[PDB]
RNA sequence: AUCGAGAGGA
């Protein structure tokens, strides 16, 4: 996202924009398309050299002014202290792989223990092809019945793992029985 | 330092003392240096004490350097197991060393040595050189796949 | 499928641990184990 | 890849609850929640049966042979 | 086969410890002030208060199996209503003409302070505990 | 691939008899029972039932490996009682309430209306 | 290397039967049990030659022979009757 | 009324009888909940002999699903275990021979349904091997789906078995199974961080139990005898012949323990 | 190195790896299929042939049964495929290969194979499953799991074969291991958790559980413990049930920093002729401990005694645990509100400590320590205050947890879990390291573009105020992610390293042997060290015990030692003695104990002149501490009655023990003050226990238990002896290479690399140092 | 394996009697160790068993995202409403028995996969079959029946125990074997021998 | 089958 003086510091990108973004997705008129986006300077490409030069803000409500009561059960986030932004990043959840956005609350777990995850759900039995009954591969393997999770991180839904899931909701017990 | 020392009444008791911990090393001069008490002096180094105080104070300063590195993870391990180990790479006159310099270019038979480095140029040299192995080890009775001089093999069996 | 489809390749100094310059364009978590442990990296 | 005929945890036939799932929030208009407690899935262990289930028939259907 | 001590204790310390089904006893005899023990209570099955006159005796009988009481032919040897069984495992001597003995009810511990015991109490793992409310 | 055919966790085979008696070593009046094809469902049910009894010294059950389908019983007794008439009359007890349960239930379903 | 022996009255090694020779004699009593020997012992209804050697070597009825070798060449010879069993 | 076990019921249903279990040692409600979970003899399919397979499944997939239907055994008793009977590989007083035939020929998606099944062998006047449909539409449960051209051509043999060769005989679906709910004998150390009391809840039967005050110490020899149950059924058999059988079946295994006594 | 020094191998197997209890240590579950497939030659004889002709006659294709039969001429018969399978009569003089059966010595080993103790002998049990089903108590020498581990299983295929491993590399004596000079093989996760709340103050058992409880355990004699209740309701303790696996005769005496004998927390153990008295059982007892429950049962009672002890207490402590039950959950995570406040107080204090230092060295008003400079001045600064805030909010969580807290007592018991972890999961996950220092600048002057350019903040350069409980940040998450790569790698060389090195090490030692002269030495005929270990002992038979005789006060020594036959308050008390008032006088014996006193005096100023730091507690041959136990309990000792020992009984028995407490046997001057050298730290112990004083008044001994003491300490010294033919070098790489593998990261090179700078010889160390005095 | 690096084998089946269970009626598909939890800190597997709970009852799907502001209380708060324990603990009785767990037990749906290695797939024994050409030796491979490389770490190991005779039978009586004619003259394999 | 290259497993 770009961020720029409108007033003051404020993100280009604008709630009409996704409300003509979200109603071109529902048609599933001028469509509102990623292109359009771009083509219409809300959104920059910055590479590993560019991002050298700007000050990225990771959620816009670090936008907001600042001047109590909460949850204190929430995670603590500092205040930013920043105010010469250029940029606000989109989501931080995207700078995961495709394989650790799979794991339900990544920042929950020591990080050795999701790259034993990221490396063993390649390994999952479940629907790889909806067309496996015509491919004759060399090793297929397929879930009798697949189950889509009660868990599920928002980038599934890009990662179409609801529509092809690899495993099953176990009823789980952590219980100490019979020491097998 | 905080070192134990024995009381007049025989009790021990920490007494505590000052020292010195240096960020580099040269023995050969610090020593001989009014002051200090050149009895008690370490140097981490061991190949300088082999140099300046004789062997037998290189071979013990090794032997401590390795109780050191077990003792850091909380470890323990037997004093004759790092005793072998130790009087092995002194055996000899300095520090032998555990590489393919060191111990592995002595006269430990010839195929022996032949299953560590140098795999082929020591079945060369020992070809010119014409050694005769006298194939006690174990890797030449192994490679003979006869039964080795092992602890079930130490002896002979005859009948009464 | 997904990831081999998004898979890199270093050929071999500190080339293996993560870098503050990996944020956003490689997975920080996504990794193979032992041999060669950072030199195949997913985007 | 299709509905399971009983629960995999107690046993109750939960295949005959799966056509009228749909129709219960597709005509109906209800919720997941009121849908399956109306069709008589109270323990958890049916209702992540048929909530969790993914149909694929419906794809490996559109194939011709 | 018969008794060997009797007095009457009034608790003087009560405390729970970080247990539930245990307590710490510490009690006095009473008009008998040199003779002080502690003991390991089971409150849920003799709910022992603060403050209370307890009195304690200690039997030596009344191997082979343990049969459960059978019938009435079985007759009880303890008009008291609470019950242990254990085992000697030190007799420290604090002062001279002081002696203190320790008793083990299967973890349940005892310590037992005085001089008047002296013929009765042996290093025999036979030692029976009564107490009477 | 090595696993049994399942049916043999209820089906007796070869010769393999379905009760088998042992006098126990070191253990006056008692004896060990080995019986084949029986799970947790009878036997802790006969164990209960056999410390109702009130001349019985000693009374226990387990299941030495889950793999199989099989589980020891000993019983200690007082003296006369050869244990077999306990394990006999604590069955014989379990039946007879099995029964007076049935029949109270029955009466009562006919009782509900539905 | 001519007469490398060393004489019953004068020797030093240990007394002791170590876990290596005796293993040794125990297979060495096995390998020929097994294969048809007859047995130096009343054997109490035993069928399998390794706990018959164990007997055996218990009665002190085994007339084998241990050469404790030295470096320099010369040995020992010791009989199961001598060596002693811990 | 009958001296011993007392049975009071609170809730009963073609799909449920909800009831309490009064003065019973708790080994035996314990092992009339197993037997009647995996011990009652019930009907399902043991074979499945199959002809022409166009569907988008496999063979074995499709037999899985069959063997789980539940079907009517209400007279299973006329019914002998296949290997009990004389028979070479199965007779028509020894299984039950339902069969299946379905075609696409619908331009829409053709469902097979489990009344489709229709049945070949002598049923010899017992109710055995209907396939129970409990759906409020009539129609059965949902076994395969088709497309056009695609056939279906199958016969299946269900012998008699239990839970135990097998979970497709499963006659009961859920045992509640509760006791002591105020926990007055101690039999469970709950698990607390502010008060035991608040955070968990009161359970549904601590209403039919009288309340301990905090004053009155503990029954120390007191033991369990009053249960609350609740035992479901899937169809095979009526809820009350569930436990009846049940029942039934734990005194025909203490009956064969004494005739095996006998026999020493 | 591929097909010389090794190579594959006919007559093996492998397959995965699982956990059962119900088998006994040294058993294995062994698949039927494999069985069906590995054979074993046998030879025809009476003994066997009616069982050996069934065995063929049952054909090849079920257990039992055999698949080849070998006549004299040596044309192999195959059974699975001929018209003779049934026809066949055997002569005497044949082989069949039957398949391996119930109680066969087959090796059982692991990939890696690094410890001697990884390739155990094992009792084959044949289960109907395809895994191989092993005890948990040998994960230890293994280092398995059961999260997809596979092992190998070799069958040997001679008689003297199936001896070697059934009398060397079995499991019963592979408990002690030579290195560490203590057990391998403990009490695991789940028995451990189990035995900990099996064993509490609290736990009582009812009669039914305690009953099924006795009848679990094996070897057991009917006789019903006593319970410790008797009249309201006869309740057993855990301890009272427990006691009836640990055979008679084991005493055990432990004190944990709290322990009067009253143990008002429980601390300690007391174990008292097989019987548990008083105190938690957890791993400082039962486990893989130094002179733990297993060491104990090991040295007394024997290897298949504690091999049972080990199958009874999983047997008894697994039926407990399972009905009562266990589980974790997250509630253990969630500390008290107020103490979450005071974590983030802490915190807080911890930040405007950092800030102000940072504003302070800002302004040039640093003193810098001296030998470092300003920047190092100000890291020290700010990670000391962090790493001290993580550990201090710890500490305040691991207050706050109640007793109950399921992690909590999976950290009582030792079975799995640390302090660290908690400080982790709930308090503060702290601050990661690449490199050694904190997050570095990877864009310029900056951690990640979302901070301002210059930002020594603690949130910038890696600190992680949130626990895992309450949430990374982004930012948090992936500097956390830069610390466990860093970890990733480290490891993942690491491990290659110490395998190198293992390596080397092997090859260097490998053909050092005791030879029968007790010198060890090698293939050339070397000498290493002409007795093994400094003291011809094995590592085995080696137990830690202190020296008491150094260490305390000069008149306390005096009094615990010093008799004057000639006073009349020095002397031994007549209360101790039939002959107290006869001996009075009689310089003839004061002259003895003179020159015992003057011999005790002359081994203290040695003692001190050798274990300069003070330290008594050595490893020691012969546990005397025990032994006056077994002593005191074996002839019933009573403490009143007089001993019957005149003082030259025990002053010239002890003399005469010491002249047979052989190692070198030489006949001559040399070898013989070798002896007396090598055995002088064992006969300064024996004098500093078998004073004549400590002796008659701290262990009133009679004559015949102190013979009995010292035939038994002479039996216990010849079997500790090390034996002639141990490969000694093999066992020490092996003993210096596996503990090496489980080390990882006050600026010095500590761990492998400092281990890589000792072996190779290297003149460019990387932190030489001069400490001087 | 969960999703979070929870290995694991089956080392049981239980059947569906001997199982646990709590006061509704319902049984674990799973039944994992207590003590895999903390020396791996994997909080996302206990507090997913929490969410999907709370998704299975109240029928809807749990955003289990990173960096979204999800409180464990709030789950709690949801599970108190929802009739059940606030931490996800529940009351289970023992199958064999009935008597009530002193323990009550983490209970909960959650999401576990079928990695591709099954035993079917892993076992392996040989006794004797096909060898290599030049090596004389058991060949490599399942596949081919092979045999299992008694390495010379495994060597390493079997030296300390000192059986010598083991390493004569494994190196010669069990693999590559071979007798061989010799001269004293000339003490090389090179003599001639017509053996009938 | 021989050689070599890969992705995986503990
Ligand atoms: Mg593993
Ligand atoms: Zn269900
Ligand atoms: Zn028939
Ligand atoms: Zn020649």
């Amino acid at each position: 996202f770009i961020v720029e003086d409108d007033g003051h510091k404020e993100l280009k990108v604008r709630k009409g924009h996704i409300a003509k973004l979200m109603a071109t997705e529902y048609q599933d008129v001028e469509e509102y398309t990623w292109s359009s986006l771009l083509n219409e300077g809300l959104v920059e490409y910055i590479d590993a050299e560019e991002e050298e030069s700007i000050l990225i803000a990771m959620q816009p409500e670090d936008l907001e002014p600042a001047e109590l009561d909460v949850d204190p059960a929430k995670r603590i986030r500092v205040s930013h202290h920043a105010t010469t932004f250029t940029h606000c990043e989109i989501h931080p959840s995207m700078i995961l792989g495709v394989a650790a956005s799979i794991i339900p609350f990544p920042d929950h777990n020591q990080s050795p223990r999701n790259t034993y995850q990221s490396a063993m759900g390649k390994q999952a039995m479940g629907v790889f092809l909806t067309n496996y009954n015509v491919r004759m591969d060399t090793m297929a393997n397929i879930l009798y019945y697949p189950q889509k999770p009660l868990g599920t991180t928002r980038a599934m839904e890009y990662l179409k793992f609801r529509e092809l899931p690899a495993g099953q909701n176990a009823i789980v017990a952590i219980a100490c029985y019979s020491g097998y | 330092y905080d070192r134990k020392v024995p009381s007049p009444t025989g009790e021990y008791v920490k007494e505590p003392e000052w020292v010195l911990e240096t960020d580099g090393v040269n023995l050969s001069e610090v020593m001989t240096v009014p002051g200090i008490d050149p009895t008690r002096i370490y140097t981490n180094s061991f190949i300088d004490i082999m140099e300046v105080l004789g062997i037998e104070a290189g071979r013990a300063a090794l032997y401590k350097e390795v109780y050191n590195v077990i003792a850091s993870d909380g470890s323990y391990v037997n004093y004759r197991h790092m005793a072998l180990l130790v009087d092995v790479m002194t055996t000899q006159g300095g520090l032998t060393s555990v590489t393919r310099h060191g111990f592995n270019r002595s006269n430990t038979g010839a195929l022996m040595r032949c299953s560590f480095e140098e795999t082929v140029e020591i079945l060369f040299e020992a070809g010119a050189s014409a050694e005769l192995d006298d194939c006690r080890g174990v890797s030449e009775n192994v490679i003979l796949g006869q039964m080795a001089p092992i602890g079930t093999g130490a002896f002979d069996v005859m009948i009464d | 499928t997904l990831s081999h489809l998004r898979r890199t390749n270093t050929p071999i100094a500190k080339p293996r641990q993560l870098h503050n310059t990996h944020w956003g364009l490689v997975c920080p978590a996504e990794t193979p184990e032992g041999q060669a442990c950072g030199l195949v990296k997913n985007l | 890849m299709i509905v399971p005929v009983r629960c995999f945890s107690c046993g109750k036939v939960v295949g005959d609850k799966w056509e009228s799932y749909l129709n219960l929030l597709q005509e109906d208009e209800l919720d997941e929640g009121t849908a399956l407690s109306r069709l008589g899935l109270k323990r958890y262990c049916c209702r992540r049966m048929i909530l969790t289930h993914v149909d694929l028939i419906e794809k490996f259907l559109r194939y011709n042979p | 086969s018969n008794t060997l001590f009797d007095d009457i204790f009034q608790v003087s310390e009560v405390d729970p410890g970080r247990y539930n089904k245990v307590c710490r006893i510490e009690a006095a005899s009473t008009t008998q002030d040199q003779c002080k023990l502690t003991l390991d209570i089971n409150v849920e099955l003799f709910p022992v208060a603060a403050q209370d006159s307890l009195t304690v005796t200690i039997a030596s009988s009344l191997t082979r199996s343990w049969r459960p009481p059978q019938a009435g032919d079985r007759s009880l040897a303890d008009d008291y209503d609470y019950v242990m069984y254990g085992t000697a495992y030190k007799f420290e001597e604090v002062s001279k003409d002081l002696i203190a003995v320790y008793y083990s009810f299967g973890g349940l511990l005892m310590r037992l302070e005085g001089n008047y015991r002296n013929l009765n109490n042996l290093k025999q793992e036979n030692a029976y505990l009564l107490i009477r409310r | 691939m090595n696993a049994p055919d399942r049916f043999e966790l209820f089906l007796l085979g070869e010769g393999e008899s379905k009760l088998k008696i042992d006098p126990d070593t070191k253990a006056p009046n008692a004896v060990v029972i080995t019986f084949e094809k029986e799970d947790h469902t009878l036997g802790n049910l006969i164990r209960a039932e056999l410390l109702n009894d009130r001349k019985v010294l000693f009374a226990a059950y387990k299941v030495e490996h889950p793999f199989f389908a099989r589980f020891k019983l000993r019983i200690q007794t007082t003296e006369g009682y050869d244990p077999k008439d306990a394990l006999k009359n604590a069955c014989n007890s379990i039946i007879n309430k099995l029964g007076a349960l049935k029949t109270n239930f029955e009466t009562e379903w006919n009782l509900q209306t539905l | 290397l001519k007469e490398k022996a060393i004489p019953k009255d004068q020797r030093a090694t240990t007394p002791y039967m170590t876990k290596y020779e005796r293993a040794r004699i125990l297979g060495t009593r096995a390998l020929q049990i097994s294969m048809n020997a007859p047995v130096f012992v009343d054997l109490e209804g035993e069928t399998d030659p390794l706990r018959i050697a164990m007997k055996e070597l218990a009665e002190k009825k085994i007339p084998l022979v241990i050469r404790r070798y030295l470096p320099d060449g010369s040995f020992e010879d010791w009989s199961v009757e001598e060596l002693i069993v811990d | 009324s009958e001296e011993g076990p007392q049975v009071k019921i609170r809730e009963a249903s073609k799909d449920n009888v909800d009831f309490i279990l009064s003065n019973v040692d708790l080994a035996m409600a314990n092992s009339l909940r197993r037997v009647m979970i995996a011990e009652i003899p019930t009907l399902a399919i043991d074979s499945v002999e199959v002809e022409t397979n166009t569907t988008v499944l496999a063979d074995e997939f499709i037999a899985h699903r069959l063997g789980l239907i539940p079907l009517q055994s209400m007279d299973i008793e006329q019914l002998e275990y296949s290997r009990d009977c004389f028979c070479e590989d199965h007779c028509d007083k020894c299984s039950v021979v339902l069969t299946l035939q379905a075609f696409g020929e619908s331009e829409s998606t053709t469902n097979v349904y489990s009344k489709d099944l229709v049945i070949v062998s002598n049923l010899m006047g017992r109710n055995i091997g209907h396939p129970i449909i409990q759906d409020k539409e009539g129609n059965g449960v949902l076994i395969c789906k088709l497309r056009k051209g695609q056939e279906l051509k199958l016969t299946c043999v269900a012998k008699k078995g239990i839970a135990k060769e097998h979970a497709k005989w499963g006659p009961a679906a859920a045992i509640e199974f509760e006791y002591d709910p105020w926990n007055k004998l101690k039999h469970t150390d709950y698990w607390y961080e502010q008060d035991s009391a608040k955070e968990w809840p009161q359970s549904k039967n601590c209403e039919y139990e009288d309340p301990p005050n905090e004053g009155d110490p503990f029954d120390y020899k007191a033991q369990a005898d009053t249960f609350y149950m609740n035992v479901e059924s899937v169809g095979s058999i009526p809820v009350d012949q569930v436990v009846v059988r049940g029942i039934d079946t734990l005194q025909k295994k203490v009956a064969s323990i004494l005739l095996a006594l006998t026999q020493m | 190195r591929g097909n010389l020094m090794g190579k594959r191998v006919d007559f093996s197997a492998r397959t995965v790896i699982s956990g059962d209890p119900n088998l006994e240590l040294d058993q294995v579950g062994v698949p039927k299929s494999i069985a069906k497939t590995l054979t074993y030659p046998e030879v025809v004889t009476p003994y066997n042939i009616d069982r050996l002709t069934q065995l063929v006659r049952n054909g090849p294709n079920e257990h039992p049964g055999a698949k080849y039969v070998i006549r004299d001429s040596g044309d192999r018969i195959d059974l699975r495929y001929s018209k003779r399978a049934g026809d066949i009569q055997l002569q005497y003089g044949w082989k069949v290969e039957r398949h391996i059966m119930d109680n066969d010595p087959v090796l059982f080993n692991r990939q890696p194979s690094l410890h001697k103790m990884s390739m155990m002998a094992h009792r084959v049990k044949v289960i109907p499953y395809s895994t191989f089903r092993l005890n948990l108590s040998v994960t230890s020498p293994y280092n398995a799991d059961f999260d997809g581990d596979e092992m190998n299983l070799h069958v040997p295929q001679s008689e003297e074969t199936r001896a070697e491993l059934s009398q060397l590399c079995a499991v019963p004596l592979q408990i002690v291991s030579p290195q560490s000079n203590k057990p391998c093989m403990g009490i695991v996760q789940d028995t451990l958790c189990g035995i900990r709340k099996l064993t509490l103050r609290d736990t009582f058992i009812e009669l039914d559980q305690v009953l099924n409880m006795l009848y679990w355990v094996p070897d057991w004699d009917g006789v019903i413990p006593t319970p410790a209740i008797i009249k309201p309701k006869p309740l057993w303790s855990g301890k009272q049930i427990l006691s009836v696996a640990i055979p008679n005769g084991i005493h055990l005496q432990r004190f944990d920093e709290g322990t009067t004998l009253l143990s008002p927390k429980d601390n300690g153990m007391l174990i008292i002729d097989g019987q548990i008295i008083f105190g938690v059982v957890e791993k400082k007892t039962v486990g893989s401990s130094n002179g733990g429950l297993i060491h104990v049962v090991t040295r007394e009672k024997g290897p298949q005694v504690c091999a049972k002890l080990f199958g009874n207490i999983q047997k008894v402590v697994n039926f407990w645990l399972l009905h009562n039950g266990f589980s974790t959950g997250i509630g253990d995570t969630i500390a008290d509100g107020p103490t979450m406040r005071e974590i983030t107080e802490t915190i807080a204090e911890a930040k405007k400590k950092v800030l102000d230092v940072t504003k302070e060295a800002q302004a040039n008003l640093l003193t810098a320590k001296h030998g470092m400079t300003l920047r190092e001045s100000f890291e020290d600064n700010v990670v000391r205050f962090l790493n001290e805030a993580r550990d201090k909010a710890g500490r305040l969580a691991e207050v706050n947890l109640k007793d109950l807290n399921n992690v909590k007592q999976m950290v009582m018991a030792g079975s799995k879990g640390s302090f660290i972890n908690i400080a982790q999961m709930s308090a503060c996950v702290g601050q990661q390291s690449v490199e050694g220092k904190r997050i570095a600048f990877g864009f310029v002057d900056r951690t990640l573009p979302h901070f301002s350019k210059d930002d020594y903040s603690p949130e910038s350069k890696g600190f992680v105020e949130n626990s895992y409980l309450r949430g990374l940040t982004p930012q948090e998450f992936f500097f956390h992610a830069m610390g466990g790569r860093e970890g990733l790698i480290d490891t993942a060389v690491k491990t290659a390293e110490t395998g190198y090195i293992q390596r080397r090490l092997v090859k260097a030692l490998e053909d050092i042997m005791v030879h029968y002269d007790n010198t060890t030495r090698n293939s050339l005929g070397n000498v290493i060290q002409f007795i093994y270990g400094e003291d011809g002992m094995d590592a085995a038979h080696i137990e830690k015990q202190s020296l008491d005789t150094i260490g305390g006060s000069d008149a306390a020594f005096e009094k615990r030692y010093r008799v004057d036959l000639l006073n009349t308050d020095h002397t031994l008390d007549p209360s101790l003695l039939e002959s107290g008032s006869e001996i009075l006088g009689d310089l003839k014996l004061q002259v003895l104990l003179d020159e015992e006193y003057k011999q005790l005096v002359k081994d203290r100023k040695f003692l001190r002149e050798v274990f300069v730091d003070g330290e008594a507690n050595w490893p020691l041959p012969v546990n005397i501490r025990r032994i006056i136990q077994n002593a005191q309990q074996t002839f019933h000792i009573d403490h009143t009655k007089p001993s019957d020992l005149t003082i030259k009984d025990i002053v010239l028995g002890v003399k005469d023990l010491q002249e047979n407490l052989l190692v070198l046997r030489g006949k001559n001057e040399i070898i013989q003050n070798a002896q007396r050298d090598a055995v002088t730290l064992f006969c300064c112990l024996l004098r500093s226990r078998l004073a004549t004083r400590r002796v008659l008044q701290e262990y009133r001994l009679t004559k015949q238990a102190f013979d009995w003491v010292l035939s038994n300490i002479e039996a216990q010294f010849l079997r500790s002896v090390v034996h002639p033919g141990e490969m000694v070098g093999v066992l020490a790489a092996q003993s210096i290479g596996e503990p090496a593998t489980q080390m990882t990261l006050k600026k010095v090179t500590s761990g492998v690399p400092r281990l890589k700078e000792i072996l190779n010889v290297a003149k460019n160390m990387k932190t030489p140092s001069l400490t001087v005095y | 394996a969960s999703r979070h690096g929870q290995k694991g084998t089956i080392g049981i089946t239980y059947r569906r009697e001997d199982m646990p269970f709590t006061a509704e009626g319902i049984v674990p598909d799973l039944i994992i160790n207590p003590h895999a939890i903390p020396s791996r800190m994997t909080v996302a597997h206990l507090i997913e068993c929490l969410l999907s709970k709370v998704a299975a009852l109240s029928g809807n799907e749990g955003d289990a995202s990173p960096f979204t502001d999800i409180t464990v209380e709030g789950i709690s708060k949801l599970l108190r409403e929802h009739g059940y324990q606030s931490r996800g603990f529940e009351v289970m009785y023992n199958g064999h028995t009935g008597k009530k767990l002193m323990a009550q037990i983490f209970f909960g749906p959650t999401y576990y996969q079928r990695l591709r290695h099954m035993v079917d797939d892993k076992i392996h024994a040989r006794a004797r079959g096909p060898m290599q050409v030049l090596t004389r030796q058991p060949v490599e491979g399942r596949s081919r029946d092979g045999g299992l490389r008694f390495g010379e770490m495994e060597r390493d190991c079997m030296i300390a125990h000192g059986a010598a005779s083991f390493l004569k039978e494994r190196l010669m009586e069990a693999s590559d074997a071979f007798r061989v004619h010799i001269c004293g003259i000339c003490g090389l394999m090179t003599v001639i021998a017509k053996l009938n």
